[PDB]
């Protein structure tokens, strides 16, 4: 999911 | 976890510093069902991007696994948007300040099915905050509490330690304001009970915000759609 | 209004003495389950509990001072919350199980007969396990349950201005909860923390109620007593 | 005369 990506950077 | 090691003042400043900016709505000063939801869903999607990065700055949130971070944010995102909306609408009685260039009363919003009821509850929340004279340092504590609490029993021991820490911070703020011991726990309770209503508004809002009929009124972003599906 | 003149101890005993009774289910263990039968038992159990809850609400301090329209609203708003916290409370000493009645003890396994029930079941179990870890007291519980009744529907209500009266009763119950924790030998820090922990639970009882309510007015699987229909339809709009 | 109203009225 997109939330996975947005939390890492 | 370092968050537990923080002092009350350290917690306060860290929360104030992490505060997301007040975003603007798409201008053009022209309201139908499609137009209203258009502006709202656009604003919400942009706010979500700021919320996610805000959450990473909430002391103790980083220590959670990626999965647990996702869960809490999926659970609380509409609650956090709403308490934000309620907060910045405080100095505008009878109106909701979605954006500095988007200030609405209850009459506008019957454009949208089910929006009026949620609208009235938001105005009631804002009126409650203003009559309690809610401070900024209190608001950032409450919003952080929502983040950690709302999804915590859908799982936790670490999160509860942090929750206790924020409680210590809230009490610390009230003692500094000059409140007596009785006035302290009375105000603490009064504030936390508002969270129950914020949860209620989110739940009733979500029920309308998913459902195919509301999904179809305007194309939603993939992100906003994934946050909605998490409650379905 | 007398409710404002109540001391903490007088508040506690009044809430304890007003406690509704634990009702039995019409459950015969010799005949296994259908979705309808399960809902049959649960709906049949809730409807009788509603009759007692209404009389319980009358004995809650400051509640009779309200107009009857306001009384109707508060109960319409909070009835499933109160049914659920009661359920969660009597299920404390039964880990992994929900004690709907002394003769009806169910785990999440048979919580799968009804579609959408296992989700609510798990949340109720988590809440119960939370009350277990906190060593929640009966006196604390009746305070909380009383807090749900007056608080849940205040901001869903022309110079009424006796929402202020409700708020001061709420404050008195807060004083009561603090009084209880002070008696348990808790420090001020511990008192405020436990107070917070208790009230945060209410947010999740609200969540469970709304999620549950959403599944309840989706039906036709067993028909609902006219009171349980009206309480239900109060949310469907 | 909601059922709730009558029961509260008794
Ligand atoms: O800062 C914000 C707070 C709330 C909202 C918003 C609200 C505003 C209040 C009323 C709510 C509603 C709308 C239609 C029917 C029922 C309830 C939606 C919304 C709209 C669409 C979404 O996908 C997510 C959030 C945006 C930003
Ligand atoms: O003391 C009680 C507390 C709650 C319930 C109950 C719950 C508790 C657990 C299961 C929940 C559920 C059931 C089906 C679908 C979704 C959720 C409702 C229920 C069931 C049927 C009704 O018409 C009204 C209330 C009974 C007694």
């Amino acid at each position: 999911k997109i939330l996975h990506r947005l939390l890492q950077d | 976890s370092l968050a537990l090691s923080l002092t009350a003042d350290q917690m306060v400043s860290a929360l104030l510093d992490a505060e997301p900016p007040i975003l603007y709505s798409e201008y053009d000063p022209t309201f139908s069902e499609a137009s209203m939801m258009g502006l709202l869903t656009n604003l919400a999607d942009r706010e979500l991007v700021h919320m996610i990065n805000w959450a990473k700055r909430v002391p103790g949130f980083v220590d959670l696994t990626l999965h647990d971070q996702v869960h809490l944010l999926e659970c609380a995102w509409l609650e956090i948007l709403m308490i934000g909306l309620v907060w910045r609408s405080m100095e505008h009685p009878g109106k909701l300040l979605f954006a500095p260039n988007l200030l609405l009363d209850r009459n506008q919003g019957k454009c949208v099915e089910g929006m009026v009821e949620i609208f009235d509850m938001l105005l009631a929340t804002s009126s409650r905050f203003r009559m309690m004279n809610l401070q900024g340092e209190e608001f950032v504590c409450l919003k952080s509490i929502i983040l950690l609490n709302s999804g915590v029993y859908t799982f936790k021991d670490h999160i509860h330690r942090v929750l206790d820490k924020i409680t210590d911070t809230l009490i610390h703020l009230m003692a500094k304001a000059g409140l007596t011991l009785q006035q302290q726990h009375q105000r603490l309770a009064q504030l936390l009970l508002i969270l129950s209503h914020i949860r209620h508004m989110s739940n009733k809002g979500m029920e309308h915000l998913y459902s195919m009929k509301c999904k179809n009124v305007v194309p939603l972003s993939d992100l906003l759609l994934e946050m909605l599906d998490a409650h379905r």
